[PDB]
């Protein structure tokens, strides 16, 4: 295929008014890893992250494509971007450019600016938004990321159990995967930190 | 899809069977394949569904803002010959075998084909459609000269009835229109008043 | 099928290309010096396709070269590879795909020296050591035994001849010259050409 | 021109404890996109004290099980004595090899328990390739179900948890969430799955419904 | 992805079922697939998921522009036509099995669009693959000139019929009911699935992570 | 799958990976990918996972049929060389193998390469695997007949440890074995991990 | 594959507490020409099983010869000893799986059922092989079409009475008479119950073609 | 290429055009579609050319060695068996859309269609070839039952006219054969024996 | 895409190979010997596909060193010759084709020396000097500018060095070993291997 190039994995997920989004620190050719370092989850509020996966050179196309024109909208008007319009914004990123699209898979993680109502979004190729509650994936590895963290998604977590969940549905995902995996990273968006960290994995 | 349009006398009498099929799926069991253009010229529809009636407005929109810019009715072989050219110019999108007909008052009845390739013949019948090659030999056999308008209402009738019949592409009820001077005067066939015919057994 | 290689050491990258101009079935001249001299302390280095290697790179050699000579000071290589990623991946599939890959050595005063490293489909990644060609798939473990993450200049240089002298045993192709650049806080330097 | 396979779907698990050897299953065997029963069991009962679970092409699934019971049956009175658990695996490795130019193209787990009585589960690709293990479910959610009891029962990427041995009370709620999970989240779910557990006294089978939709 | 709409004498009944499936596993197990174009006209949508998305805020935009530039309420003949006029030209390419229905000024009807840009005037209809299943449902118990209760309990058995025993099944049936005088856009109507239960808590507290390199930053 | 083997003055290192995909998603963390066909040889898997373990099952009935027939322990080169025959006459099938035959015989160390083509060839050292090229560099850099046991045994281990570090197709495990004229035996059975913070 | 074959569509079928009843239209449709009308697609065998076809009606001559023979062959041995219908299912699935195992497959997708000693039998044999048991079964479009109207009645009730089977199977084929285009009018219902195989054919279907004059 | 048999009363009526085109050139335009193949019983002939009459002499062999084999005159039922059988085993490889008829001594009419795919039904009429799909209108509504044997040959005879009129790969003389008991009485329409019909002018 | 050479002498004919054994992108043990002993005086080379090499000309090498120790005399090289051609050639286009490509070496006592070519077609023809491979494309024409007729040892050999030198610098494989073998009318003499 086309979309298991470089591999790449992200997910993310909300409990109580924190989220959580994580990605995987691996960039490479089908067999080779040619860097452990690789900025897939790119800030984009405050509290707002997107995080992207796929063919690489899509994910940092409209990875700064996406600052962009976000960057130009909130100097346009100045607050900082609602993010269920920053997921239209994605929607109409990814679409327009249909025919012959990029080949990526955006999930958006983040919370109301002024409310602080949490909610992830994942969307295609082409750019659906599939709004969530519960847990969003993307990457080559679905599945796992699917399956597994539907098994261990509770509702109402404060960050230190979503923090540990998402650890275990990371770690235990991209473990059972060939071209994902090798060191994770997790960030816990609160509604007064930004709990960052990596995790150490079958780095392997 | 079978439609036939046969000139009587003065008018003509239209007829097309309903069923709008994909591949193996009747997605539409009642639809009209007749429509109106103008008042008098109607024409049919066969072949595919989604380009030709996109043709069925765009010449309603041409032969309308012809008519209007006339301020006389049109001629069928106006309407005939803008499905030429219509029709010819994009001959390898277009699956569309129309056969139009219509009572313009300068003739009389016209009934005009404009087949799959594209082009425009005048004919006394015409026929055309997926089940339109089951059914020569009867409107061959069949169709004498000068009929009136009730037997060639029925003439399509039963015609229409054996390719519905016969075809699997082609079945519902059937439609007929007869163009006259005094207007349109359309009817349905609803089930029994299809000519059934009797299937030989004992076997 | 060519080979290009580089180390980045504390204070310096030093890269080697393989000094060997291909053909259907021979070689040509060897020298045909694949690093292309950038504004004064970056170097990007390309292979690939034969002729968009020439022409694709030297390209962006115009264009920060004119940045350069247009505004004073010259782009630090992070934006000098993010330039060129931009170039060759909207370049990509629109009409002609530049099928090339590049390592683009360098350093900025006021921060460490970079070495970036790109696929023929224009994704940028950082890294302390890359490769390319069918050469990078067996030397590159080499560079993950030996390599610290401070290094010494020679330490890294006969460790580029471990990964030179293996290249020479296992592989495949007859490339017995390869050109070296340690480029560091003074300007592009010139190591001695590692032969066989 | 003919296409001889489709993918008539299907889960199915398998856990081995210490004295057991959950052999899970589901139902609704299914291609294109219309379902055909919900009636089918997928672990079958081959000695009293191994059960196969077969998921893939239905109609090989079945015709595999018709051959590796005959010949079960073939070798138990060319010997009189009953088939062991690794020798199933075995003669099951070369009946999926023998025919491999036109293979078996079915995912197939074969539970049970071994002489001594500790439970062993063996692991198939469709042309026959056998490791014992203690999980590794099968052949439609085979991405799905494995990343949890890769956590829940082999510990992996888990600190001092102090994990304990299984049972068939802890295990046993452990097959049901991951196939009512697989319910919501597969296209094959299953909508009844009938868990052919083994244990040595003899061999049960549970059933409890699932998601059916 | 089953999808159905059934005309009666106040007016239509819409409904869906909510899953979108992306391959062989679902990416969504409650969205809408009963779109706003209007206060009076709601259409559906089958087939690409993102691109009935992007044709109904095309034709909804469009449209109320259309509106607010006539002054009066927006007719439902012209949401079919925009739909098939700007369906059309693109030969295909977007695969919109969208139906759309409408109470207006002549009378409650609902169209159908297959993606090639082909409309059909129909007392009812059903686009997606559960067509198969929620067309014969139609076909045993569907009378003409019926009253709105049996007409709701009808396509909510017909959408139930498409839940299952498909496998583009739904979660959850949700209808719009769309009348002269009220609108009832109703998620989800019945939820025949519900998600079960689990058994067993699994975690500890600050424990069960490799933690390698922690950062906090304020924010206010 | 990335395999080693290296032979010196004191018999053979045979040396693998753990890990058995299925394209993308993976099967098993723990691969038993060495065969003892007996207690004097050993015989090692590429890829093509019932075909390689079809093939070496096949040649350890061959090769008890040779113990059994002719009372002898059986030579290296005829067990490569009957290996290389029959799947040579599977060539074109789309049959795809490749293996060490190492062990010792009346000669020498062994270390034969059979694989689906039918090179069988003799060697000092080799590696086959997906990626295996990476234990080729690392290996033939610190590869040297003038080894004792311990730095052979860490030659392989950061050998094929960076060989399935730089690798995606390739991980889990490394068993590893030093046969010699006593037979095959186990020295290890570590992960990667264990072995990332044994050498940081 | 490679002629436009001779067809049938679907034979649809139902079990109820007595027997089971399948139904299949006479048509032998060459490719959108209904070119062969009086054609029975229902096989008689042995007294308590029956036996239908969707597919390739040309294999299905040779499977009503092959049935034919085996079942006349084995019912002159004496002895009783009749095939139960677990055996007709039996033998044409590894007649098809053996069929299709050299690549040479029978076509056609039947349904066979019967009454046995104690309770009825609705089996599903496939084109590949898939072979299985259901409470209602349909082949062809009617597995699209006919088989919502028959697991939304057994879902309800799973015991019916001869006559609500009877119209059950005649609304579902009224309804593939609507729906599928390769569908013909009369129809041949057959039903075996305690006593034994009946067929009961030539039937019609009373359409209803009401809602068509609300079409501008 | 089209074909007509109808079972009037007793005996049948045979009918075949006569064209053997390569593609868009008449290679024969004379040829016998009709057949014998024992005395009474005729096949004829459709599809490809040189496939069905290798069919036709095989099943003249086998025919003819089997009713010399019971001393009695055999069956249609078994010629038309033999075509199913002979024509099913070859059917990837066999374009043979024969139809054939005859008069056995024990039953009376019978016209067997053993179409492409190679299977035997018996009709009252018949039909098959490359035009035989212009005429299935006329055929389905003239046909009414019971006919006699001038009325189905006149029958046969304009209902082939109006094929070979319409199809461009079916035309020539066309041929008749009125299977009975009193042998064949088969003739040949030259021309003018046609029944033309008037083209309607537009 | 390896390589033989040989070169027919007066009372001699010698042969060399390249001591390369090659795979997918690396190459294996150098020496793995690609000269087939045959009988005494015979010796054939064989490259090509990857498998028939060592699988067809070791059954050549059964078949005529079973009519040496079946029938006491040994067979010419003329008949030796024309039997792997023809064993070659009725193998060629029934089931599996042999693709393999045949020097061989050999002399009678009571007439010359002789080198015998074949392609993967095995079409035979005698030959002063013939050649194999890629490798064959460009160091032919040095056995065409210097090699007279009558030309003694060591002339043959320097010459032989001469192209395998030219080989080493113009060919893009890395052939740095090659093994060489003089035959002549005391048995198969092999002169030390030519490195680099």
């Amino acid at each position: 295929s086309i979309m298991s190039y470089n591999g790449g994995a992200v997910m993310a997920m909300k409990g109580k008014n924190c989220v959580a989004i994580a990605a995987d620190r691996r960039f490479g050719i089908q067999a080779q890893m040619v860097t452990t370092d690789f900025q897939k989850i790119f800030p984009m509020g405050d509290r707002l992250y997107i995080g992207l996966a796929g063919l690489a050179t899509d994910v940092q196309t409209v990875a700064q494509r996406l600052k962009f024109r976000l960057n130009l909208y909130e100097l346009k008007e100045g607050r900082q971007i609602k993010p269920y319009t920053l997921m239209s914004m994605v929607a109409n990123l990814l679409y327009e450019k249909r025919f012959g699209p990029y080949y990526t898979e955006p999930v958006i993680a983040g919370l109301d600016p002024k409310t602080f109502k949490p909610f992830i979004c994942s969307l295609d190729l082409i750019g659906c938004p599939m709004v969530t509650d519960d847990f969003v994936v993307s990457g080559t590895c679905a599945e796992q990321m699917y399956g597994m963290c539907e098994s261990l998604w509770e509702p109402n977590m404060d960050p230190d159990h979503l923090f540990e969940t998402i650890s275990q549905a990371m770690l235990n995902a991209v473990d059972r995967d060939a071209v994902s995996g090798m060191g994770v990273i997790v960030h816990i968006i609160e509604k007064d930190k930004i709990t960052t960290r990596t995790l150490k994995a079958r780095m392997d | 899809t079978t439609i036939m349009a046969v000139q009587f006398d003065g008018g003509v009498v239209l007829g097309a069977d309903s069923r709008t099929t994909t591949g193996s799926y009747i997605a539409n069991r009642v639809t009209d394949k007749l429509t109106p253009i103008h008042d008098r010229i109607f024409c049919c529809r066969s072949g595919s569904a989604a380009d030709t009636q996109a043709v069925a407005d765009a010449v309603t929109y041409q032969l309308g803002f012809h008519s209007i810019e006339l301020n006389e009715p049109p001629l069928v072989h106006t309407a005939a010959s803008l499905f030429k050219e219509m029709c010819y110019r994009y001959r390898e999108d277009l699956m569309a075998g129309i056969i139009i007909a219509g009572w313009d008052p300068q003739e009389g009845g016209q009934v005009y084909s404009v087949p799959m390739g594209g082009m425009m013949v005048r004919q006394s019948f015409a026929i055309g459609g997926s089940g339109s090659s089951y059914i020569y030999g009867y409107v061959d056999a069949t169709y004498r000269e000068g009929m009136t308008k009730e037997e060639c209402l029925q003439f399509t009738a039963n015609a229409l009835a054996l390719a519905m019949e016969r075809d699997g592409s082609s079945g519902g009820v059937i439609r007929l229109a007869a163009i006259a001077e005094s207007g349109v005067e359309r009817q349905v066939l609803l089930g029994d008043q299809i000519p059934k015919f009797a299937v030989a057994t004992l076997p | 099928m060519e080979y290009l290689i580089g180390i980045q050491g504390p204070d310096y990258v030093l890269v080697a290309s393989d000094r060997v101009a291909a053909s259907n079935i021979v070689q040509m001249k060897d020298d045909h010096d694949k690093m292309f001299k950038m504004s004064e302390k970056i170097l990007l280095l390309c292979v690939g396709e034969a002729g968009d290697t020439v022409q694709f790179a030297e390209y962006i050699q115009k264009n920060v070269q004119l940045y350069k000579m247009r505004n004073g000071y010259e782009l630090s290589p992070t934006a000098a590879a993010n330039f060129t990623r931009r170039n060759l991946a909207d370049c990509l599939r629109s009409r002609t795909p530049y099928h090339v890959n590049l390592l683009l050595a360098g350093y900025d005063e006021h921060e460490g020296p970079a070495l970036y490293y790109m696929d023929y489909l224009a994704a940028l990644a950082k890294a302390p050591f890359a490769a390319h060609g069918y050469g990078a798939f067996l030397t590159l473990s080499i560079l993950d035994r030996y390599y610290t993450p401070t290094i010494s200049r020679e330490r890294a240089v006969e460790l580029l001849r471990k990964c030179l002298e293996e290249l020479q045993k296992r592989f495949i192709l007859n490339l017995p010259t390869f050109s070296v650049r340690v480029i560091d806080k003074d300007g592009i330097h010139n190591l001695e050409n590692i032969a066989f | 021109r003919f296409s001889p396979y489709v993918f008539n779907g299907g889960t199915i698990l398998a856990i081995a404890g210490e004295d057991f050897a959950i052999v899970a299953s589901d139902t609704r065997l299914s291609e294109g996109f219309s379902i055909h029963t919900r009636d089918s069991p997928k672990c079958y009962k081959l000695t009293d004290k191994t059960v196969i679970g077969c998921s893939g092409f239905h109609g090989d699934c079945l015709t595999l099980t018709k051959i590796i019971e005959a010949r079960l049956k073939m070798y138990k009175h060319s010997n009189n004595k009953a088939m062991t658990t690794g020798a199933i695996a075995a003669m099951l490795s070369t009946i999926l090899y023998s025919r491999r130019f036109f293979p078996y193209y079915v995912y197939n787990i074969i539970g049970g328990l071994d002489e001594e009585g500790k439970g062993a589960v063996y692991s198939f690709d469709p042309v026959g390739s056998y490791q014992r293990d203690s999980f590794k479910a099968g052949g439609s959610a085979s991405a799905m179900l494995q990343p949890l009891l890769d956590n829940q029962v082999g510990f992996k990427n888990m600190q001092n948890v102090e994990h304990v041995p299984l049972s068939l009370d802890r295990a046993m709620r452990l097959v049901k969430d991951v196939f009512i999970s697989a319910a919501e989240r597969d296209v094959y779910t299953g909508d009844a799955l009938r868990i052919c557990i083994v244990t040595k006294e003899g061999i049960r089978e549970e059933t409890v419904s699932l998601r059916k939709d | 992805t089953t999808i159905a709409g059934v005309v009666y004498k106040d007016g239509i009944v819409l409904g869906a079922d909510t899953r979108a499936t992306e391959g062989m596993v679902v990416a969504d197990k409650n969205c809408s697939k009963i779109h706003f174009i209007s206060p009076n006209i709601y259409c559906c949508g089958a087939g690409t998921a993102a691109d009935t998305d992007m044709t109904t805020q095309l034709i909804s935009s469009n449209l109320e522009l259309h509106s607010l530039s006539t002054g009066r309420l927006p007719r439902v003949v012209t949401a079919n036509r925009m739909l098939k006029q700007m369906l059309f030209r693109y030969q295909g390419y977007i695969g919109a099995a969208l139906v759309l229905g409408g109470v207006d000024v002549t009378g409650p009807h609902l169209y159908s669009i297959y993606p090639h840009g082909s409309t059909d005037k129909l007392p009812y209809v059903t686009m997606g693959s559960g067509s198969l299943a929620a067309m014969a449902v139609f076909e045993d118990k569907f009378r003409p000139d019926m009253e709105e209760e049996e007409a709701k309990n009808l396509v909510s058995e017909a959408i139930a019929a498409g839940i299952f025993n498909d496998l583009g099944s739904g979660s959850n049936i949700d209808l719009c009911v769309i009348s002269k005088n009220k609108l009832d856009f109703l998620r989800p109507y019945t939820v025949p699935n519900k998600k079960g239960t689990r058994l067993g808590r699994y975690r500890c507290e600050k424990g069960t992570t490799a933690v390698l390199t922690e950062k906090i930053t304020p924010l206010e | 799958t990335t395999t080693l083997a290296f032979k010196f003055r004191h018999g053979v290192i045979v040396a693998a990976d753990s890990r058995a995909t299925a394209g993308a998603y993976i099967a098993s963390q723990t691969v038993k990918k060495v065969i003892e066909i007996n207690p004097y040889l050993l015989g090692t898997m590429a890829g093509g996972a019932a075909d390689c373990s079809f093939w070496e099952r096949l040649l350890a009935r061959q090769c008890r049929i040779y113990e059994l027939r002719n009372k002898e322990r059986i030579s290296v080169a005829a067990a490569s060389k009957l290996l290389a025959n029959m799947v040579y006459q599977y060539k074109g099938m789309g049959l795809s193998m490749g293996t060490m035959i190492c062990g010792w015989d009346k000669r020498g160390p062994g270390l034969y390469y059979v694989d689906s083509e039918g090179n069988r060839i003799s060697g000092a050292t080799f590696s086959v695997g997906s990626g295996s090229v990476y234990a080729y560099g690392v290996m033939d850099r610190g590869y040297s007949y003038d080894l004792e046991v311990e730095q052979a045994y860490d030659l392989a281990r950061r050998a094929i440890y960076q060989a399935t570090y730089r690798d995606a197709y390739s991980g889990g495990a490394v068993n590893l074995y030093h046969v010699r004229e006593d037979g095959w035996i186990r020295v290890s059975s570590d992960n990667v991990a264990d072995l990332h913070e044994k050498y940081s | 594959t490679q002629n436009p074959m001779v067809t049938g569509t679907s034979v649809l079928g139902v079990k109820f507490e007595g027997g089971v009843v399948i139904a299949a239209d006479m048509l032998g449709s060459y490719g959108s020409l209904a070119r062969f009308r009086n054609i029975s697609r229902i096989m008689r065998v042995n007294n308590s099983t029956m036996l239908g076809a969707s597919g390739d009606y040309a294999d299905f001559q040779y499977l009503k010869q092959v049935l034919g023979q085996m079942v006349i062959d084995e019912e002159l041995l004496g002895d009783g000893h009749s095939y139960s219908p677990r055996a007709i299912h039996s033998w044409l699935t590894r007649a098809m799986y053996s069929r299709r195992s050299k690549m040479n497959p029978l076509w056609n997708t039947m349904v066979i059922g019967g009454y046995a000693d104690g309770e009825s039998f609705l089996g599903y044999v496939d084109m590949l092989g898939v072979a299985y048991e259901a409470p209602s079964l349909a082949t062809g479009y009617g597995a699209y079409l006919a088989q919502p109207l028959l697991r939304e009645v057994l879902e309800k009730q799973p015991v019916l009475s001869q006559t609500e089977a009877r119209d059950l199977v005649e609304r579902c084929m009224r309804v593939l008479y609507y729906r599928d285009a390769r569908s013909y009018n009369r129809f041949q219902i057959a039903t075996v119950t305690e006593k034994g195989v009946e067929i009961e054919g030539p039937l019609s279907t009373e359409t209803n073609w009401d809602i068509a004059h609300m079409i501008s």
